[PDB]
């Protein structure tokens, strides 16, 4: 690094955007500086190179707050990007974007340092490995079951069980999981944050004492557009280190994907740069490209990556869902007529898709259980519009029999989660995918059609749906024998 | 004492009814009323009123009658301060337009003093402690939607249901109970609708020529230019808040359309070159009627109570215009068509309006039940 | 008919927003 | 003994100092004043602190300088037993309940007595006797003197005709 | 303000923004700064500062005298970040985001430019925050330090059931040791002005200005204030929090912040995307939201809870800036126009909203009633030509308790609601609910006839409710006297007060039924 300490001065401030003079040329783009300059300021100030204006100017993003900042501001350059610890001296510490520890237990032990800046893996670095990620869960097992080594994605609203899910599968995948674990909160609830350190402590994945298996990196609601940006990367940089270094298979957890394309809405309208669609940055195709490609299973390690996607507006055809579609293996889609009508998780299964949903990959029996549950619930969607217009006694003998199914599928589909039981008031279910595939096989041949609806509703497997039928069998012995009491 | 008072500038450039002004000795205030004193071409007079300053010597101005004939470097001399408008009785029974000039051929007006167009709104030590039912001495308004002192208040109804009927009632009914005086805003109105208000009046005796009158006209209509159109319902508030605050009086104003107010802005919004919000409306649509609405309230001095007609523009309520106005609103009254041909008048369907003093602790408990 | 005339009115609203953003996105490219 | 919060930080187990800033108190509201300040230098409550503050709500005459609209010694009392019972988990001994059935006898409400001698002879050990007899002593003062109850509520019939 | 040095003149002005040229030497004010314009030799104009162009130009956000502001004013500078005026002092008080009192009829300062709690830094929320309706405080209950939103359309009841739950503190805090006392911080952004005063004499009236300080950007004042008035309001609630105490702050509404917002964005050229907001409308709200928190022990345990209400037009949630809110916030309490205008006010509908922190944040006595009504009202709302059972009798009487206009006491409200779960007023009529109630919490029919004998447990003596906080009702101190109480109850009003139904069928006597039964709906 011969640009090393290489001084410059503050041109312009323009909000998180702050153009820099520097008087030998500028540095290369990505490169970290430090305000030097004193200010009356708490906490420093990084600025991260984004574009070059002429040879000796250079406009950047800042990731603390440009409060108190003056023009002719003192600025150093740190020697390249900005870099990152790795390594298992992270496991247990929490971090922010630039890789400071932020949580009061003395300094990291970091043996090395990474750029948060990589580039994404070559052609010949990637490899499919296909083998089933049992969830635990009966519409993602059935319908859209997450694979080893997969990107997956959980679309949804404002409030339909994003986090509901991911904490779900931290309970029933990562708990039992030999690899480490790695969770970009970016740009969420800072509250959330402490939920998820508290439980993470009470479990033991999170140990002080001794062993840890899990690294935090948070840049949260609160921080700048700068930092919500550039903090995913920093998250994905550790996980990097596990997966190419150490030779791992490995979990990331990218809490929220959206808030990183909207942190760069901001910084790229503050450049000076024309929007494209619904005033996104012109760049949003190229942003998630270089960001989810280095999210991947190469041939040294596998990145196993389940991201949560917030659809803006409940609009699924708005770019920052609809582009982040194309990179994804398993998409999970979450509707809020679902989640309004009592069904949770909030599972749209026909929007949804898998990769590995295909017989060569998982069994012949799971691919036309589950095809079978896709086909019926198409079929019902079509005779829903027929109900509201004509009315439920108009349809034919045969579709009648189809509806009493595909309203027990719909029911069906639905599951306590084991995390959500201050919710529902009920205990979990970790439901087998064995028994996944053959209560709802049971179902479609109808072997369960004398089985009331109510009972399929927010339970597991089939031995709580006969449960849950014996139980309500003798509720409604009971208070029929009430009403038979009287006579005369 | 007022000083930049004959300040003497020249017009820097014209494009449409906007209108840059150079001037040497520095720019007046935001505002700013200003004379074109130049040529003689012209049949009406010119009046710019300064919205945006430039630099130090240059403003930025809107016209309030047309820009014809109206050549670069033209002399032009600023008024003192805001557009001013003439108040108290002498205004009664003659008609207005957004500068306040008399636009009825009888005579120059008796104007003891003049006021400016832009006045600030109250501040909470002058809002009313005791929300106070305005008696409007007619049976479906007063028992099921009364009107409240101080209170603005929607007249919902299609062509021909009743509309210029009930104001005229409550024009002769605001001055039985309370003696109180009437204004009334047309705002971007029809110039022949104004015409058939002014005899209907006059054959009513709302209005009387050799007498005693009880209403003000102040009219700016679909003829005149957008900065007219905008600001006219000021002006005819600024006579309302002299009966109100001066008087000391219960005073009602009609408002004919509010809409309207907001589509003027709309359009002097886009000849500024200011970045539409929503629905291509004027980013300072919520601004524009808070500064408007706030002035319409019930002081310690007195009470202006604003009955107002709203256009619900492809009838769609969730559209900006009505529904950032229908936060400010008190009374909703709405007319149906159906109810006018059955026999019923006034033709007051009860069940879709509603009143924010329908209230146990306002009115007693009596009148609740 | 309720719910197709709230998506009428959405779509009247959010037609003229997308409307005029694309027009002065265009002379914004053209100062 | 050394002592973590929730988190595992180390905290300040040092209560004496604190205690003595309690002692001198004079009006009780300054007592709660205090026990932010505890709180604020990560120093939470001991269950001694507590009973010192239960002191000086019995011992002082009222909140502060002026006094206030519904005072209530004993909500006051009765809320910091709240806190110390179920948000800070800590059982409070035999010294706290009877700094309560202190002031319901000095104050003269003995309705609260009769249910606090249920509270004490129920959950720590027992009620020793001195306050019972305090205690029924200004029962039978209400029922001798003119009647127990505000008297308002007791002889108004109603029946259809009741104000609002 | 301070002034220090005079940083340059006023070039431009657009309504409530404008740009500066630098005076010479070109000192160059600091960024987000306060700038005081001269407007007259004895008057100045407060602005802050967003842009600092290449050029030396800086660009003003306006705040104060922006009718007197002109082209060619001198323009010193503070130097300084916007500071204002915080601590017991302001409290009684109606104050802009700037600081300065505002007049009504007849202390150490803080950064309102602040971040939020680290991760370290907050713990779980375990204290409870009494709205005072048994709606909320049963199906939703709020902690201390929880984001609750507040949504619905125009006149729903948002205000007052945001004001009713300050209102609902005095009675608390009047009783309780101040370091416990709920502090109000009411912040009214973009409002009409009379309401502000009504909600003055309202909180004055209920003895709330005590506990209480109203920040106030109306309708007449600018955008640049309105986009303040909120972070003004942590600010002062702030003070409270880091220093022990736990604090509560209402915005009404972030929906005309947003839009006040809107306009600065858009008259400065900053792009504009869904529904013509800017980029940052998000980080608008949720740097707002997020240092409202429940700090940890390590630092003092205060709190702010946080009272966001959004307007929503025609029940559609799926609008941008309500959406934005929604992902913030920890659930809602959803107000329904069709409730509102069916009867039941508040007009909470129970299926929308949601509490993410309910269980944690609730009374242990609270939680033990409350438990049992989501079975109930889950029943009840499924199964609703008619057929009773148990569930559709009791279920129905919930509804009829959830009516009210002003907060219950913790006491009056839980023992209603005790009576309901235990099935005391099965054989009581659904129209003679609020009659049973009023009847019960005022008045009291065992000491009135005869029939009393209770030792301690009535209905008049209202410190038994700390009591019943700490043990509960289901408990061998309070269960056998309660239920005596309720018996009494009971029996005594079935007997002599609901035997005048079957009887009452001439005109000055039905009528005469009705104006007490509607004045009953009112006080709980
Ligand atoms: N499995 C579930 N059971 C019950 N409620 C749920 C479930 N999943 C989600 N929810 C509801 O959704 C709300 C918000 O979910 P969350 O995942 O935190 O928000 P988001 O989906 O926006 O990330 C919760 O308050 C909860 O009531
Ligand atoms: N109070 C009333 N009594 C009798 N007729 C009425 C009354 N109000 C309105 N009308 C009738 O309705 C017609 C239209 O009313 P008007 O207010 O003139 O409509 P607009 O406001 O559209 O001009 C009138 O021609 C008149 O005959
Ligand atoms: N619980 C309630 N009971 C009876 N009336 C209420 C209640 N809450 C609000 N209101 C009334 O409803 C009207 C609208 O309430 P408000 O809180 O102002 O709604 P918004 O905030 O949506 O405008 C007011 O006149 C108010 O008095
Ligand atoms: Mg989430
Ligand atoms: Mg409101």
């Amino acid at each position: 690094a011969d640009h090393k300490g290489r001084v410059g001065h503050v041109s312009q401030v323009i909000g998180a955007v702050v153009d820099v003079h520097f008087a030998d040329g500028v540095p290369p783009v990505l490169t970290a500086l430090d305000v030097v300059d004193k200010l009356g300021r708490d906490e420093p100030l990084t600025l991260e190179i984004v574009q070059h204006l002429d040879a000796h100017t250079g406009r950047c993003i800042a990731m603390q707050t440009t409060d108190l900042l003056k023009l002719k501001a003192k600025v150093v350059s740190t020697g390249g990007n900005i870099s990152v610890p790795v390594g298992r001296e992270t496991l247990g510490r929490i971090f922010n974007v630039l890789g400071d520890a932020i949580d009061q237990r003395g300094p990291v032990g970091e043996k090395l340092r990474m750029p948060i800046h990589a580039v994404a893996p070559k052609l010949a670095d990637q490899a499919a490995e296909d083998a089933v990620l049992t969830t635990g869960i009966k519409v993602i097992d059935l319908i859209l079951p997450y694979c080893k080594g997969g990107k997956i994605g959980l679309f949804g609203g404002a409030g339909v069980g994003k986090t509901v899910i991911i904490m779900e599968l931290i309970n029933n995948v990562a708990k039992g999981h030999g690899g480490f674990s790695v969770f970009a909160g970016v740009g969420e609830r800072t509250r959330e944050g402490t939920d998820l350190y508290l439980e993470m402590m009470q479990s033991k994945v999170i140990d002080l004492k001794g062993e840890s298996k899990c690294v935090l990196v948070y840049g949260q609601m609160n921080e700048p557009p700068g930092a919500r940006a550039r903090v995913a990367q920093s998250a994905l940089t550790m996980a990097e280190y596990f997966r190419d270094v150490e030779g791992q298979d490995v979990l990331l957890f990218i809490d929220n994907i959206f808030r990183f394309t909207q942190a760069n809405s901001e910084v790229s309208a503050l450049l000076g740069r024309i929007p494209a669609a619904v005033g996104y940055q012109p760049t949003l195709a190229e942003d998630l490209g270089q960001l989810q490609e280095r999210i991947t299973s190469t041939t040294k390690g596998s990145i196993t990556s389940v991201q949560a996607v917030y659809v803006p507006a409940d609009d699924i055809t708005d770019p920052a869902p609809a582009t982040t579609f194309s990179h994804l293996d398993a998409t999970t889609v979450l509707d809020r007529a679902v989640a309004e009508s009592g069904i949770y998780p909030a599972v749209n299964p026909l929007e949804c898709a898998s990769r590995i949903m295909d017989p060569d990959v998982i069994s012949v029996d799971h691919y036309n259980v589950a095809q079978d549950v896709v086909q019926m619930l198409t079929k019902y969607r079509e005779l829903q519009d027929i109900i509201a217009v004509l009315g439920i006694d108009e349809l034919s003998e045969e579709d009648k029999l189809i509806v009493d199914r595909a309203r027990k599928l719909v029911k069906f589909l639905s599951q306590p989660f084991q995390v959500a039981e201050v919710f529902t008031g009920m205990t979990g279910h970790y439901v087998q995918l064995d028994d996944t595939i053959d209560s709802f096989s049971g179902l479609l041949m109808g072997t369960y059609d004398q089985v009331p609806e109510m009972a399929f509703y927010m339970v597991g497997g089939i031995n709580s749906v006969l449960e849950k039928a014996k139980k309500m069998a003798e509720e409604a012995a009971e208070l029929e024998k009430m009403r038979r009491a009287r006579v005369a | 004492v007022a000083d930049h008072k004959g300040r003497v500038g020249h017009v820097s450039q014209v494009i449409g009814a906007v209108v840059d002004v150079h001037f040497a000795d520095g720019v007046p205030p935001v505002l700013t009323a200003l004379d074109v004193v130049d040529k003689l071409g012209r049949d009406e007079p010119l009046t710019l009123e300064i919205v945006q300053h430039l630099d130090a010597h240059t403003g930025r101005c809107i016209a309030m009658q047309t820009t014809d004939l109206l050549k670069l470097k033209a002399k032009v001399v600023s008024t003192g301060g805001n557009i001013s408008v003439p108040v108290g009785r002498e205004t009664l029974g003659r008609i207005f337009n957004v500068l306040g000039d008399a636009i009825d051929q009888r005579g120059p007006v008796g104007e003891k003093l003049r006021m400016p167009i832009h006045a600030v709104a109250p501040k909470l030590a002058d809002q009313a402690a005791e929300d106070a039912v305005l008696t409007t001495g007619i049976k479906v308004i007063d028992l099921i939607l009364p009107y409240c002192k101080g209170g603005k208040i929607g007249l919902f109804g299609g062509a021909g249901v009743g509309k210029t009927v009930i104001i005229m009632e409550l024009i002769n009914n605001v001055a039985k109970g309370h003696g109180g005086f009437s204004v009334f805003a047309g705002v971007g109105e029809r110039t022949r609708e104004g015409t058939d208000l002014y005899l209907e009046m006059m054959q009513s005796k709302v209005i009387d020529l050799k007498g005693e009158s009880k209403c003000v006209l102040v009219y700016g209509q679909m003829n005149e230019p957008p900065g007219a159109r905008a600001r006219v319902a000021q002006s005819a508030l600024t006579m309302a808040e002299y009966f109100r605050d001066v008087e000391g009086q219960d005073v009602l104003l009609f408002i004919d359309n509010i809409f309207r107010f907001t589509q003027a802005n709309s359009e002097v919004s886009a000849l500024l070159g200011r970045i539409p919000a929503a629905v291509g409306y004027q980013p300072t649509l919520a601004e524009d009627l808070g500064q408007l609405q706030e002035r319409i309230t019930s002081t310690t001095k007195g009470s202006i109570t604003s009955v107002q007609a709203v256009y619900v523009p492809a009838d769609d309520i969730t559209d900006p215009a009505p529904a950032t106005t229908f936060s400010h609103l008190d009374a909703t009254t709405v007319l149906d068509r159906a109810v006018a041909e059955s026999g019923i008048y006034p033709a007051v369907n009860p069940l879709e309006c509603a009143s924010r003093i329908m209230d146990p602790d306002v009115i007693s408990v009596d009148h609740y039940n | 008919q309720q719910r197709t005339s709230s998506l009428y009115n959405k779509t009247r609203q959010f037609g003229i927003t997308a409307a005029l953003i694309e027009i002065l996105s265009a002379m914004s490219s053209l100062e | 003994a050394k002592k973590y919060d929730l988190f595992g930080y180390e905290v300040d187990t040092n209560t004496a100092p604190w205690i003595e800033k309690i002692k001198k108190c004079k009006y009780y509201d300054e007592a709660g004043e205090v026990l932010v300040n505890m709180n604020v230098s990560n120093c939470p409550p001991d269950i001694a602190t507590y009973n010192a503050t239960l002191q000086c709500i019995y011992q002082s005459p009222s909140k502060q300088s002026t006094p206030v609209d519904n005072e209530s010694k004993f909500c006051a009392m009765m809320d910091l037993l709240e806190e110390m019972q179920h948000r800070n988990r800590l059982k409070p001994n035999e010294e706290s309940w009877t700094w309560v059935m202190k002031e319901c006898v000095k104050s003269g409400q003995f309705r609260l007595g009769y249910c606090i001698q249920q509270v004490m002879e129920t959950e720590c050990k027992g009620c020793p006797a001195d306050l019972v007899k305090a205690n029924e002593a200004n029962a039978q003062k209400a029922k001798t003197e003119g009647k127990e109850h505000p008297g308002h509520l007791s002889q108004q019939a109603g029946l259809f005709d009741v104000k609002v | 303000f301070k002034t220090t040095e005079m940083i340059g003149y006023v070039h431009s002005i657009d309504g409530t923004i404008a740009t500066l040229i630098p005076a010479p030497g070109n000192p160059g004010v600091a960024y987000n700064t306060i700038i005081q314009i001269q407007v007259s030799p004895t008057t100045f104009a407060a602005g802050l500062v967003f842009n600092l162009e290449k050029d030396g130009r800086i660009g003003i956000i306006l705040m104060d005298n922006i009718t007197e502001v002109q082209s060619g004013q001198k323009v010193m500078a503070t130097g300084q970040l916007l500071h204002i005026p915080v601590g017991a002092g302001v409290l009684g008080k109606v104050v802009n985001p700037l600081g300065h009192e505002v007049p009504v009829g007849l202390s150490t300062l803080g950064k309102v430019d602040t971040g939020a709690p680290n991760i370290v830094s907050r713990s779980p929320v375990n204290y409870n925050l009494l709205t005072g309706f048994k709606a909320v405080d049963t199906m939703i209950p709020i902690g201390r330090g929880q984001r609750e939103l507040i949504v619905g359309d125009r006149q729903t009841g948002k205000t007052s059931i945001a004001v009713s739950t300050i209102i609902n503190q005095v009675r608390i805090n009047q009783q309780i040791l101040s370091k416990n006392a709920v502090i109000s911080i009411y912040v009214s952004i973009g409002q009409r002005c009379s309401n502000v005063a009504r909600i003055h004499r309202l909180l004055q009236s209920y003895g709330a200005l005590r506990y209480t300080t109203v920040m106030a950007a109306t309708a007449a004042e600018p955008a640049g204030l309105q986009y303040l008035a909120p972070y003004a309001g942590v600010t002062m609630g702030e003070y409270f929090m880091n220093r022990g105490r736990h604090c509560l702050c209402v915005y009404d509404d972030l929906s005309k912040q947003a839009v006040a917002y809107r306009q600065i964005s858009l008259l400065l050229r900053r792009p504009p995307g869904r529904e013509a907001y800017p980029g940052d409308v998000f980080y608008l709200h949720s740097r707002l939201l997020e240092r409202a928190a429940m700090l940890s022990p390590g630092k003092g345990g205060g709190s702010v809870t946080a009272l966001p209400i959004v307007e929503t037009l025609s029940n559609d949630v799926t609008a941008y800036i309500v959406t934005n809110v929604i992902s913030i916030t920890d659930g809602q309490i959803y107000l329904d126009t069709k409730l509102f205008t069916g009867g039941q006010r508040p007009a909470v509908n129970i299926g929308l909203s949601v509490s993410r922190v309910g269980s944690s944040a609730q009374n242990a006595a609270m939680k033990g009633v409350a438990g049992k009504l989501k079975g109930i009202l889950a029943e009840y709302r499924k199964l609703a030509q008619q057929v009773q059972t148990i569930p559709m009798i009791r279920g129905a009487r919930f509804v009829a308790l959830f009516n009210q206009k002003q907060p219950s006491y913790f006491m009056n409200a839980i023992v209603s609601l005790y009576a309901c779960l235990n099935g005391y007023l099965d054989d009581v009529k659904v129209q003679y609910v609020k009659f049973y109630e009023y009847l019960l919490v005022h008045r009291d029919l065992g000491i009135m006839y005869g029939t009393a004998k209770n030792k301690f447990f009535y209905m008049y003596v209202q410190e038994l409710n700390y009591l019943i906080r700490f043990f509960t009702l289901n408990s061998p101190i309070l269960h056998g006297e309660l239920e005596e109480m309720l018996k009494q109850h009971t029996h005594l009003f079935l007997q002599h007060y609901q035997s005048k139904m079957n009887a009452i069928k001439s005109e000055k006597d039905v009528k005469a039924l009705k104006n007490l039964l509607y004045s009953c709906k009112r006080a709980v």
